[PDB]
């Protein structure tokens, strides 16, 4: 998830308010893109034997 | 381990290095050469602080290093009842029968056994030292909550909507 | 003595790579064995900044906008100095910076200002620049702007506030900025309430001059045991350095990262509405 | 409590072991808070230790057996919460201790854990 | 923030940009918890192989 699309994309004011709140979806971007690398990790320790 | 066991006075591992292993005592810490390894590479006021560990690096080497010594010379003969006196080639032929190879192997190629566990470990430090994302699994743990907590403290900043982030400011 | 050369030369802006260069040290912290990310207005790295040569010396006016890059070459007859303001038409209070033989002169007043201003010269004449000026609100004395090696500044406004940093590099090219980091350090921080816009060189009378245009762009620095700066990663100005900053380090190891996002926006707009087969009677009444 | 020259918080002035460039007035820690400030009068160093501070914790054996007790302040002096022990691990107040070691009862840290005898 | 005049935009933008936020960090926090129970799934699938 793109959490600056979902709240509120291609706006100067939306951004700008979305920023108030600092690193916090910034951190649900990040821990989003650490699931699927981690569901790379799961198929490969199941299936690379 | 139910008690710490002592680590023999005598290192009579056939010939294995495992003084790389057990802590060293002649350092200041008690570590051994693996662990000095690992230890230099995996590494308040805001009202966010850290608590020690009741059991410390070397108290923490002193359960280890029973639970190790006893594995490699006697196996669970000093937990289950008394300890045995099995010396170290005849601990290492019961190794074998026990996986299904014959004790031959220990006998025969007694000075091979030792050379290829001591070279492994040589390669083993060779390559968490060359290639330090090898200790990987305890370093990114670490930096990964350091980092939870550092943001922890850079989200103060944050005024979500406010017109000063800062309480004693407002 | 306002001779008027208007040489008016018309080179191309022979603009160049700046490479690793335009970065200095906006903030007064100490920091070391860190990188620190920080938003300002610096050079680009690599990206191509005019270096323009009096020589008939000309002097053009380059737009100042949230503050510049400056460097310059000299032989035997060094000019040190400049003409700032927001029109540099004798309506406000415009900035001269004037070296002479003992130290720098950083005076701000409303100078009514000459066609081709110059310094004339055993002294600089700050006449030959300006005719007269009056309602004065700023003169202050500090160090000596002169140190093979390149004089270099940079110059800021922050909010009101016109700052003058410099430093000094050995050249291996006339017409080149050299290669290593750079690192200005601020001689005086003036509270004049004036919107700069136009940046003139003054030129001392008897000259190849570097101009940039400093951009709003995030950079990662990188922090001595000193407190100082050794190096920096100009963010996302290539996939490198967007692989650079999104990782917070100069290094980056063989692998895969994601840095960006590509983003498409709309150029047309669009409006339908059904067909009109009952206009409304306005008419009935207005006609 | 501390002022230079707009700066403000709280802590214990030392002596600093590094110095500042010329230009650098302040200097900053990997949270971006103060580590130490310049001097705005005199030029020199000094750094910004924190306040003692630390959270309290009270050791107790079983109210069926004791009532003795003592409490533990983490991180800080003795002096700042005759029986006074003096750990890291948070200091004892109301109770002693002894070189010999023991098996641990109740844990305190760092090493040292509390028992009770008679 | 196309209809309210802008400080009245802001304190309705805010309140609907926490709210979506609180959104996102919902899946998120499902999504770890869901995600640590299907790779101790992955874990034992591998272990079973
Ligand atoms: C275990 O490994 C150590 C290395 O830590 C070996 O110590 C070396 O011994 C050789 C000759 O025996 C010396 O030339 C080196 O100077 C020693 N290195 C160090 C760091 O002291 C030790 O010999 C090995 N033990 C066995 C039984 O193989
Ligand atoms: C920062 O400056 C310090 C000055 O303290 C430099 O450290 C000195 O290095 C020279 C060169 O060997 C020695 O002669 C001095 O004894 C050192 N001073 C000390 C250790 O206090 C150091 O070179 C500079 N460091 C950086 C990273 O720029
Ligand atoms: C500001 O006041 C302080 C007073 O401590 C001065 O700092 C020292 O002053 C003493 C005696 O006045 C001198 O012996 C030292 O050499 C001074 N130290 C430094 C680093 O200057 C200081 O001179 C005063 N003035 C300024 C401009 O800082
Ligand atoms: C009235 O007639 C005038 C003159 O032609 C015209 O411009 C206008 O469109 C008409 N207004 C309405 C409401 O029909
Ligand atoms: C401990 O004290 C509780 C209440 O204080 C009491 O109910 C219990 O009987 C006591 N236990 C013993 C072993 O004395
Ligand atoms: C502890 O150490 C002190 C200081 O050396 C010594 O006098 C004392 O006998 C020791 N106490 C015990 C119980 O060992």
């Amino acid at each position: 998830v793109d959490c600056t699309m979902y709240i509120c994309g291609d706006s100067t004011e939306c951004s700008n308010l979305l920023l108030q709140y600092g690193s916090f979806c910034t951190q649900l971007n990040r821990a989003l893109t650490g699931i699927a690398v981690e569901q790379d990790k799961n198929t490969q320790e199941v299936f690379a034997q | 381990v139910k008690q710490i066991y002592k680590t023999p006075p005598i290192k009579d591992f056939g010939g294995f290095n495992f003084s790389q292993i057990l802590p060293d005592p002649s350092k200041p810490s008690k570590r051994s050469p693996i662990e000095d390894l690992l230890f230099n590479k995996v590494t308040k006021f805001n009202g966010l602080t850290v608590l020690p560990p009741l059991l410390t690096d070397e108290m923490i080497a002193q359960y280890t290093s029973a639970l190790l010594a006893g594995t490699i010379t006697s196996g669970w003969t000093f937990g289950a009842g008394p300890a045995l006196q099995i010396p170290f080639p005849m601990q290492m032929a019961y190794r074998f029968n026990g996986i299904g190879v014959t004790q031959n192997v220990l006998y025969e190629n007694q000075k091979l056994i030792a050379n290829q566990f001591n070279s492994a470990i040589g390669k083993i430090q060779d390559s968490l030292s060359s290639t330090p994302s090898a200790l990987g699994k305890l370093q990114d743990v670490v930096n990964q909550n350091a980092q939870a907590l550092n943001t922890l403290v850079k989200q103060l900043s944050s005024n979500f909507g406010a017109i000063s982030s800062v309480l004693n400011d407002i | 003595q306002c001779v008027n050369l208007t040489t008016r030369t018309q080179l191309p802006p022979a603009y160049t790579n700046s490479f690793t260069r335009g970065v200095y040290y906006p903030d007064k912290v100490f920091r070391s064995s860190v990188l620190h990310s920080t938003q300002d207005l610096f050079l680009p790295f690599f990206s191509n900044v005019t270096w323009f040569h009096a020589i008939r010396f000309d002097n053009p006016v380059l737009p100042f906008n949230d503050g510049v890059y400056f460097a310059s070459t000299e032989k035997s007859n060094i000019i040190r100095g400049w003409i700032f303001g927001t029109t540099l038409d004798s309506k406000t209070q415009s900035l001269l910076i004037v070296n002479n033989a003992t130290n720098v002169v950083i005076k701000v007043c409303e100078f009514q200002f000459c066609n081709d201003p110059f310094l004339g010269v055993w002294m600089e004449s700050e006449f030959r620049v300006y005719s007269s000026a009056n309602n004065c609100t700023f003169e202050y004395v500090s160090q000596p702007f002169l140190m093979k090696n390149l004089r270099e500044f940079v110059f800021k406004n922050i909010d009101g506030y016109f700052k003058i940093y410099s430093k000094h590099t050995p050249i291996n090219l006339v017409r080149d900025l050299p290669q290593g980091f750079s690192a200005l350090e601020p001689l005086v921080d003036l509270p004049i309430g004036i919107n700069i816009t136009r940046f003139q060189t003054l030129l001392a009378l008897h000259a190849a001059y570097y101009v940039g245009y400093l951009q709003p762009r995030t950079f990662l620095l990188k922090y001595n045991e000193n407190g100082t700066i050794t190096d920096a990663v100009d963010c996302a100005l290539d996939p490198l350095s967007e692989t650079k900053c999104t990782l917070k380090s100069f290094t980056v190891e063989k692998g895969i990262y994601q840095t960006s996002n590509f983003r498409v926006q709309p150029t047309e707009s669009i409006v339908r509405f059904p067909n009109i087969t009952n206009l409304c009677p306005f008419g009935e009444v207005f006609n | 409590n501390f002022n230079f020259n707009g700066l403000t918080g709280t802590g214990v002035l030392t002596e600093s072991n590094k110095k500042f460039l010329p230009f650098q007035q302040f200097g900053r820690d990997i949270a971006d808070t103060t580590d130490a400030v310049r001097d705005p009068q005199t030029l020199e160093i000094l750094d910004i230790t924190p306040c003692s501070f630390g959270g309290v914790s009270v050791i107790t054996p079983g109210t069926n057996t004791s009532n003795q007790v003592a409490v533990l302040y983490q991180d800080v002096n003795c002096t700042e919460v005759s029986n006074v022990f003096q750990t890291r691990a948070g200091c004892l107040i109301g109770a002693e201790h002894v070189n010999n070691s023991y098996e641990c009862d109740i844990p305190i840290g760092a090493g040292i854990c509390a028992s009770y005898q008679t | 923030l196309s209809r309210l005049d802008p400080p009245e935009a802001e304190v309705q933008i805010d309140r609907l940009i926490t709210g979506r936020l609180q959104s996102l960090q919902t899946y998120v926090t499902q999504q770890l918890i869901r995600a640590a129970e299907i790779r101790a799934s992955a874990n034992l699938a591998a272990t079973k192989m």
